[PDB]
């Protein structure tokens, strides 16, 4: 027979101005990408399961750009299929591709390319001016492929992705380390699911877009 | 994502309240016509390839300078990018007319879009006028099929419309 | 959000391809739950109220030492948000019935859940109890497929406190 | 191989989590609708033959060329690998009712389909007619939900093959 | 992956063959149990924390040692690996279930697990012994529920037993 | 665009290095054969026109059916795309000669050809004859090198129809 | 990176001198409160976990529609991030602290936050409040610690101030 | 396990350098300290059973209920674990003392130390009394630079736990 | 990692007890050398570079045909890698050295350093050959500093070399 019962009816009122939670996800459209679904390869897979990391990884890797019949690399998702190679190789070959180097570096200034290769390589952005530099250093030592293999072989890329797990949006969630600036940032990098990081429409790749960024002072506390 | 159900679910959690006997109703009804809504969406995918075919040919038909040189579908590379962009626009609508709402539409597919549009060059009137192209064959199919139990899916046909022209508006 | 009708679509969508008759079974398979799922969410709700008296009151019985002063179930504010909290669990829960998922469950109360009750020192062992004694009262109100879909939500809850 | 059970398996055991009611209603769905789909793989089990024949001969009106020497459709070994060709795509369409997915339809016929059709020089058209021809033989054996199903699956591939 | 279903189908495929009049019938009787089946499923999903939480208490009152220092589930990080790995292997086994079929839990989480244990010097006897400790537990729920309309479920447990049971032996 | 000259650089800008001999001595070859490829784009260029009816032409010569009624071949309308079609392809191949790479070809021509190709169903044979012919045709107008840089860009369509 | 070190060595470069012995003193004497410095840290560190709660706890007393349905602190996934933020705010704070030089916090943590938060439409005021709330928890800890030798801190104290502020004012 | 000295080589080793000047002021650092925390070790090593009966004694004063039958801290065995863990913690303790640095205490104690303790329904509030507890004894046989280490590492348990 | 504190520590675990006071007074005394230990290193690493050189001359003095075409020097590439490893082997022994214990060594370094060698067709001997030479040289400087307290290196000395020769050993 209880029946003292505090009426709690004030904690359910709403609030002055209300958000359904995921409103800020909707606005920016960050919906899809903002917690991002992550596509593994397991053991024994089948052949639908590997069409689909194949899938994943032309997605991420090349840019949201379209992959015609042509485009296809065969040599590179053969040896995917038998575990000649795993994940984290499929996606080297695919970095070192013509169909890369055509889009992406052929086309933009370094500055461009690095902070391109940040984001498919990993959803981050580049946190600070430093790491623009570290990368262009290293280009002009060791070139295109050395520069490539730098991503793929750091310690951020292996520890969240390994291997067997094709690259995914961490951006745009909070990265230890990450630095403010990353979800600023790569708000730009990151145009909506419809965009793409395409040169199609006029040759050349635009211009970096995060390079004011990345170098502005602190406002007046 | 969302859908029918979901959205009303959050719409209730803002005013705090557990659903309305009056706003299960809605719910209780839509369930009803899911036989309905299912065949919908079953004639779309059917259709599918047939669907596009026929809308190209008729954009074609009338917009004869965008397979010209110096236009947007030519030369081939273009416009198979024309076509892939047709089918995903018709697969998303799909999508939609299962959910019973526009969202997974709006920011999956049309969000961006029109920007893209504009960084390539492409005419977004055309593009839309696509869209419609393909509503109309689409719904042809919906309305028309065969070893259906006959009656009204009307409801369902305008909501159809209306996912294919919030695209045509978002893309123009 | 985690549904039915949502996650083929995104399996769709993911490989690319149009929403074929595989997909379809899924959803049919949804609606049909319906029926049952919605009968149990207008049990729920009209009793609600009562359901969460009788819970807060149990947990007190369970754990006595709570209502004691210098504890947490003691003074009134503290026991008002108790009563809030669970109001909460349950409306989700109807919630979660309607739209023939867990998802509303997943993002408003799961995900999350084990740093709020750290931070706050809240025990999970309460809600626990709350929900069970939930559970008892409800298994009188429904039977057949609308009493078993009630069961699985509030146990999916259950274990994910746990 | 997809089918509805194997999808929501594959679903839960990439996020890592226990099959929750969300699958389930799913799975129910996929067996729920079985019944009508056995009951049409019965019925073109049965007929099978009799539909290749019906097939492969509209073909030949359809396109009378093939069957003048020097074509493709002509002498008896391009005949008999023709029918054999139907006669598979039956098989795996009744298979894919069965399993309840498009699973066996996509593994055997449509993965590789457009290079095989390319360097072997078949025309996607013919079967394309095939196909339909028999669409419009089951459209009288079969009704209600057991025909939907059938068409479905027949279509499925009609798409992929276009 | 595979299933009950799919697996009948390959067979044939292999033959040449459509299916068997026969195979069928194992296939239609499959769907007869399908409710059966799912409430098994739904009984260990629903208990799954406790299955679990049961048996670890078990296991760990038989083996003091392995929560003795130098023993093999000290310290805490350790601890907590044999947790999980429990769950793991219940979570497959509840696949299977479904499935109607031990593959998926065969290829996805036994294979190779031996040698793993082995190597770290995991003693694969007591991981067995969890592993029953965790079935008898289960089939208890499974076999004791409350609100199902009353019946024989008999064939679903020993298949569940199996599955178990595999897992037991491979990992020993 | 792929031309030799582009290649090197690229290649000497990937390693990130000035062009050194290895790279000039490749470039060396792109132009003095030059002289030859400009000769043939010169002759095709001038009896285009003539190439294309006669390809047309044979195309249906060889694939009577295609003029009848409700074909492709039929009505002026289709007539005139064909002759167009074949057109473009000649004037990439004069591109190709004279660039002194496959580049024109492939980003005008090849890259999107398949799907084209078969969302509007047009056979990759009819194209093939159309160029077998022309083959032909230049096998009398050209000679030595000039014919040679000519066959190889007609084929490497061929190929890539096929 | 930098540091108070670090930094009069910087400024000294860009003269183009040797250190003045003026501002050898200044870091002279800086050595000589490094104990002191030393301390205050630790007090932090050793009670992070408290002053966050702490702090919490008033922020939601004071500004109850935070954690209504429809609020910025409602729900449970909300009212998570919103406790990581508090934290890692603080952990920027103890380093600069430690370096005895605000950048660190400047730019890891401070630069872009206030814009990141009007993306989400958090509410900025809100933030800057519980990062006061924190300062004073905190200073509570620093001043009033056990076991350490008595004597005078304040020089220390409102250094730690400074950092809370700034933080405050750059959010806001 | 993270010590000073093995971090410092840690970072070395990563950019690949030498051991220089800076690591070795570090290194020093944790020398110079030992002098303290060996001192620090030594007194609650001695004092250790009297800490530990004097804590589990504490946690039942702050906890009453626990001791009634069917609760966790009643019967023997539940006691004698009781004890067990808490000289655990202590031991760590010391051992991280020695060892100049937390590594000790987060490989053992920390690391899981969540799960672990949900998935038996530990309650962390009662480890932490038994510390704090300890922490004011300890108060009393230790002094200035000793004593503080001590208090840190405590504290950092304190910290984690809740 | 390890080093000589930690691992007592580990012993101490599996036995589960504190450690004995026995045992604190090798940890007692091991700090008390730190400082001899401390110079021990400076010495290594303000040599570094030359340590290396000079025994490399040797090296290359005694192995003519290392350095002659179709030996394993040459050509410069080979040469490169060749002094590359030296170099690396000393880091690491040096660290262990002032870790006070073989493992880190052991663990990053040596693992797998002689399969390498054999792989590639490296001769093994003449690798072993040149860490004694480095050994030599290095002790050399460890031994004979300016500005240093004089007093007994020793037992700092033969630890160094053991260091050396498991190098020696596993290489070889
Ligand atoms: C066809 C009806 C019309 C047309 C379209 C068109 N689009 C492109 C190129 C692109 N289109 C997109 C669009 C999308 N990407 C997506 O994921 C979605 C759905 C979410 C869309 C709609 C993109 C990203 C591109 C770039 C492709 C690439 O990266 O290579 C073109 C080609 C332009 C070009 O030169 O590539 C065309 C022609 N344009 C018309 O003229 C038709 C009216
Ligand atoms: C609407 C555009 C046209 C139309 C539709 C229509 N359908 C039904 C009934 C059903 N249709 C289905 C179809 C499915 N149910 C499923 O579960 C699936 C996926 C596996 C499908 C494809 C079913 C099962 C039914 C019930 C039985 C039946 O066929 O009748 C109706 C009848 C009304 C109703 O409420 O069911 C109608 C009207 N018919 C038209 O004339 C429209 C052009
Ligand atoms: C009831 C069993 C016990 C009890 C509970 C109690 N809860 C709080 C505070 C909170 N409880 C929650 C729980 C939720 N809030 C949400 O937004 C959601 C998701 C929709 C849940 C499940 C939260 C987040 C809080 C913290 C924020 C707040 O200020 O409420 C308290 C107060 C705790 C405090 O330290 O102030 C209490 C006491 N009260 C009882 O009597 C039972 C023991
Ligand atoms: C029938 C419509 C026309 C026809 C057919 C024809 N087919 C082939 C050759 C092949 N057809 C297939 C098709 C399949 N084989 C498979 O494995 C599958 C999936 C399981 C299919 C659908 C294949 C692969 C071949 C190539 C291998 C083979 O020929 O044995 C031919 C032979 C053509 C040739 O050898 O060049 C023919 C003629 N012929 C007719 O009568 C119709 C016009
Ligand atoms: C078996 C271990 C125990 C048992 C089972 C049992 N169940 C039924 C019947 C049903 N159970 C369900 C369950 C579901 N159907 C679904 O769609 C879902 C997921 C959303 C579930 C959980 C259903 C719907 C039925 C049918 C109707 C009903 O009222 O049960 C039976 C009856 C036999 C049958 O197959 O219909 C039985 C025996 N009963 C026991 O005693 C076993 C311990
Ligand atoms: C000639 C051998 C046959 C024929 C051809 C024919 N072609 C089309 C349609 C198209 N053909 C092309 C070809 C190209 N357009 C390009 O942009 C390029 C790259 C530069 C090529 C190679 C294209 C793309 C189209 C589609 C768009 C269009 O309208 O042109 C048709 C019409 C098909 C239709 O469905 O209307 C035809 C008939 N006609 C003949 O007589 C031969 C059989
Ligand atoms: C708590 C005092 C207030 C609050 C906080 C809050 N934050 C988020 C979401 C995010 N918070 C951040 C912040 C950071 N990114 C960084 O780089 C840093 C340090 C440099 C911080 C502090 C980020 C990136 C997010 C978005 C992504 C994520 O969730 O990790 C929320 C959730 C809002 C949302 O819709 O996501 C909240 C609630 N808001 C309040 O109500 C308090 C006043
Ligand atoms: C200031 C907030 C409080 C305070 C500080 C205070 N500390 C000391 C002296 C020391 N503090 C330390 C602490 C450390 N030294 C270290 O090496 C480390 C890191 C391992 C710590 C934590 C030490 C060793 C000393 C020297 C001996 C001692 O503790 O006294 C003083 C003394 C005066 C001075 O200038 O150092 C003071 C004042 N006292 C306050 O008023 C607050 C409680
Ligand atoms: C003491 C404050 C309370 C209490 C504790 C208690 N603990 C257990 C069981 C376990 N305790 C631990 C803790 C550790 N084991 C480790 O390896 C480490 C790291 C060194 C720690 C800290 C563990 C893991 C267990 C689980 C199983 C085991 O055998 O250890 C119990 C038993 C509870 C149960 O469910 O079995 C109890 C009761 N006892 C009291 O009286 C206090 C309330
Ligand atoms: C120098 C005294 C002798 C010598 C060395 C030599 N080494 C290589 C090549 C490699 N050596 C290593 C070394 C390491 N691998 C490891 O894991 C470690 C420890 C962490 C070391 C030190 C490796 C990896 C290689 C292969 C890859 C590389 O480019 O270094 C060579 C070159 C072999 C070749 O054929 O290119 C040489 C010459 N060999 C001599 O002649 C000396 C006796
Ligand atoms: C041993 C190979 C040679 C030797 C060593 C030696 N050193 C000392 C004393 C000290 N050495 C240092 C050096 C450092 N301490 C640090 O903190 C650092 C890093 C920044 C270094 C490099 C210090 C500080 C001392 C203490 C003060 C002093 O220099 O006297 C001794 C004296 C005995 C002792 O252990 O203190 C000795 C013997 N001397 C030799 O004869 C060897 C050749």
């Amino acid at each position: 027979e209880p029946k003292r019962v505090a009426p709690y009816a004030q904690y359910l009122t709403p609030a002055v101005e209300a958000t359904p939670d995921a409103a800020a996800q909707t606005k920016l459209g960050i919906t899809a990408v903002a917690p991002d679904q992550a596509v593994e390869l397991r053991p024994n897979f089948g052949e639908a399961e590997v069409q689909a990391v194949i899938r994943a990884a032309y997605k991420q890797i090349f840019g949201n750009t379209y992959i015609l019949e042509a485009d296809r690399v065969v040599i590179a998702e053969s040896l995917l299929r038998n575990g000649s190679i795993s994940v984290r190789e499929f996606v080297r070959l695919l970095a070192k591709s013509d169909l890369y180097r055509d889009r992406f570096f052929r086309t933009a200034s370094n500055n461009r390319f690095i902070e391109l290769n940040f984001k498919h390589f990993l959803g981050r952005a580049p946190y600070s001016q430093a790491e623009i530099g570290e990368h262009f250093n290293r280009y002009h030592k060791s070139g295109y492929d050395a520069e490539i293999d730098s991503y793929i072989d750091s310690d951020e890329y292996r520890r969240v992705f390994g291997e067997n797990t094709v690259p995914y949006f961490r951006g745009f969630k909070y990265q230890v380390g990450q630095a403010a600036r990353g979800f600023d940032q790569m708000q730009q990098l990151f145009a909506g699911d419809a965009g793409s990081d395409t040169d199609r429409g006029i040759g050349a790749q635009p211009a970096a877009k995060l390079t004011f960024p990345l170098s502005r002072p602190l406002g007046v506390t | 994502m969302q859908d029918a159900f979901t959205k009303a679910i959050v719409a209730a959690d803002l005013r705090g309240s557990f659903l309305s006997e009056q706003e299960l109703n809605q719910l209780t009804n839509l369930v009803k016509e899911s036989n309905k809504r299912l065949d919908a969406v079953n004639a779309i995918t059917g259709n599918a390839a047939e669907i596009i075919s026929d809308a190209a040919h008729k954009l074609f038909a009338e917009q004869t300078d965008l397979i010209r040189p110096g236009g947007n579908a030519y030369p081939n590379r273009r416009m198979a990018a024309c076509l892939r962009d047709m089918e995903i626009i018709l697969r998303y609508v799909s999508y939609a007319l299962l959910a019973g709402d526009a969202s997974v539409l709006e920011d999956r597919c049309l969000n961006g879009l029109k920007e893209t549009y504009v960084a390539l060059g492409t005419p977004t009137r055309s593009v839309a006028r696509a869209v419609q192209l393909m509503k109309e064959t689409a719904i042809g199919y919906v309305n028309s099929p065969s070893g259906v139990t006959r009656g009204d899916c009307s409801a369902l046909v305008n909501e159809a419309a209306t996912y294919f022209d919030k695209a045509a508006a978002s893309i123009a | 959000m985690k549904t039915v009708i949502t996650e083929v679509i995104a399996s769709a969508d993911s490989q690319g391809r149009f929403l074929n008759n595989t997909e379809l079974q899924a959803a049919n398979g949804r609606f049909q739950r319906a029926t049952a799922s919605m009968e149990a969410a207008r049990a729920l709700t009209s009793n609600a109220d009562s359901l969460v008296k009788g819970a807060v009151q149990e947990v007190y019985n369970k754990f006595p030492y709570l209502t004691q002063p210098g504890q947490m179930g003691y003074g009134d504010t503290n026991q008002a948000k108790c009563a809030r909290d669970i109001s909460h669990y349950l409306r989700f829960i109807t919630y979660s019935l309607v739209a023939g998922g867990t998802g509303p469950l997943d993002d408003y109360i799961v995900a999350g859940l084990r740093e709020v009750n750290r931070t706050f020192n809240l025990s999970p062992s309460w809600y626990i109890e709350a929900l069970k004694h939930i559970k008892g009262k409800v298994g009188s109100q429904l039977s057949g497929q609308p009493l078993t879909e009630a069961n699985a939500y509030i146990d999916y809850c259950i274990n994910a406190l746990s």
